């Protein structure tokens, strides 16, 4: 049955993806808590997803592709009231924001963008950066932070 | 890291269980792998009638494994002369990060889960999607599901080859049910839908009075 059972007939598979690290992470190195204090956002990082075993014409489409048959969306934790907003771990007071195509990504569930297909690859890009966040007597501490965001791929 | 091996599951209703095969395509470290059952509102169910097991589990580098799905005997209330819908979810936990300040991905496969009833089964390439009928309605067309299964159309057009690339907002009709959809009048139309392998063929209709038939 699908994967068990072998003849002619092709059975497409959902998409696997990985990233330049093996931990799925992105490090933002030391930050200072006076910039992030001061309303400072740390330098973009490139939050690049690559997309494997899948046709990828339906993520903004390889090549063309209007349609869509794949429905992506992100999910984590929010500060509260601002949904674009991915609390973090640890208690220093930050926030992570990420960028699609020019737009925030929202983390509650609601459809995501499939339109941060990089023209002609297999990879979807994104940028995220961190600042103070943007709740009520936020005040960014020092220390170690950390925050796990849901990348959901479902198929029609 | 971790995936599955296809974009819908169809559980043939004459069987007790089918498995899934899953894989950890990360060659470096191991990821947990959780799997379970929502019902077709897309709620998450625990007891019944089908059951996703184990529901967590882990995968050292490279490692394939399997996640099997079977039923308890109240299954037997579902309908049996029409198709029942769930979904399958796959979500994977990646290893906490050696890094300080960090931020993780970690994907989540949600696929479509066909409970097929056995008085319903299934020949291996049997299509009964060319049995979809279309109704000229003003401002489009109302396509008419008669089959006992759930049918996903994802184009329609005047042409073959606009029904493949050409905008459209894909949906998914229940077994004997109909849905309108906006769209420009075609003298030939031609419909696309999703079967249960993945592939994406495509019918050739015949128009007679506002009743549209796929051609014989």
């Amino acid at each position: 049955q699908g994967k068990v059972t072998f003849n002619n007939t092709v059975v497409d598979a959902p998409c696997s993806i990985s990233q330049k690290s093996a931990d799925q992470s992105i490090d933002f190195g030391q930050l200072s808590k006076s910039f992030l204090e001061a309303g400072g956002v740390s330098k973009p990082m490139d939050l690049d997803i690559e997309l494997v075993n899948c046709d990828i014409t339906a993520f903004k489409g390889g090549n063309g592709a209007k349609k869509g048959t794949v429905k992506l969306a992100f999910t984590g934790p929010i500060v509260n009231g601002h949904s674009d907003e991915l609390d973090t771990n640890g208690g220093t007071g930050t926030a992570i924001v990420v960028q699609g195509a020019g737009k925030n990504v929202v983390f509650d569930g609601s459809e995501g963008d499939a339109n941060t297909l990089k023209d002609g690859e297999n990879v979807l890009h994104y940028t995220a950066v961190v600042k103070k966040s943007s709740a009520v007597g936020a005040a960014v501490t020092e220390g170690a932070f950390s925050a796990v965001a849901n990348f959901n791929l479902t198929y029609q | 890291a971790v995936s599955l091996d296809r974009t819908r599951a169809v559980f043939d209703g004459s069987e007790k269980s089918m498995t899934l095969d899953i894989s950890n395509d990360n060659k470096q470290l191991p990821y947990l792998a959780q799997a379970w059952i929502e019902n077709e509102n897309q709620e998450k169910i625990i007891t019944g009638p089908v059951i996703a097991t184990p529901p967590v589990q882990r995968l050292e580098p490279g490692a394939k494994s399997m996640v099997r799905l079977s039923t308890t005997p109240d299954i037997s209330k579902l309908p049996q002369d029409r198709e029942s819908l769930f979904y399958f979810n796959l979500r994977e936990i990646p290893p906490r990060s050696e890094k300080a300040n960090v931020l993780q991905i970690a994907l989540q496969t949600k696929i479509k889960l066909f409970y097929r009833p056995a008085a319903i089964k299934t020949r291996p390439n049997e299509v009964w999607q060319d049995q979809l009928i279309l109704n000229k309605v003003s401002g489009g067309y109302r396509i008419e599901n008669p089959t006992p299964y759930y049918v996903t159309v994802i184009g329609l057009g005047g042409s073959e080859k606009q029904a493949e690339e050409g905008e459209f907002e894909t949906v998914m009709l229940s077994p004997r049910s109909e849905q309108t959809v906006k769209s420009a009048n075609y003298n030939t139309p031609y419909l696309s839908y999703i079967n249960d392998y993945g592939g994406r063929p495509v019918l050739s209709f015949i128009c007679n009075g506002s009743r549209c038939s796929v051609k014989k």
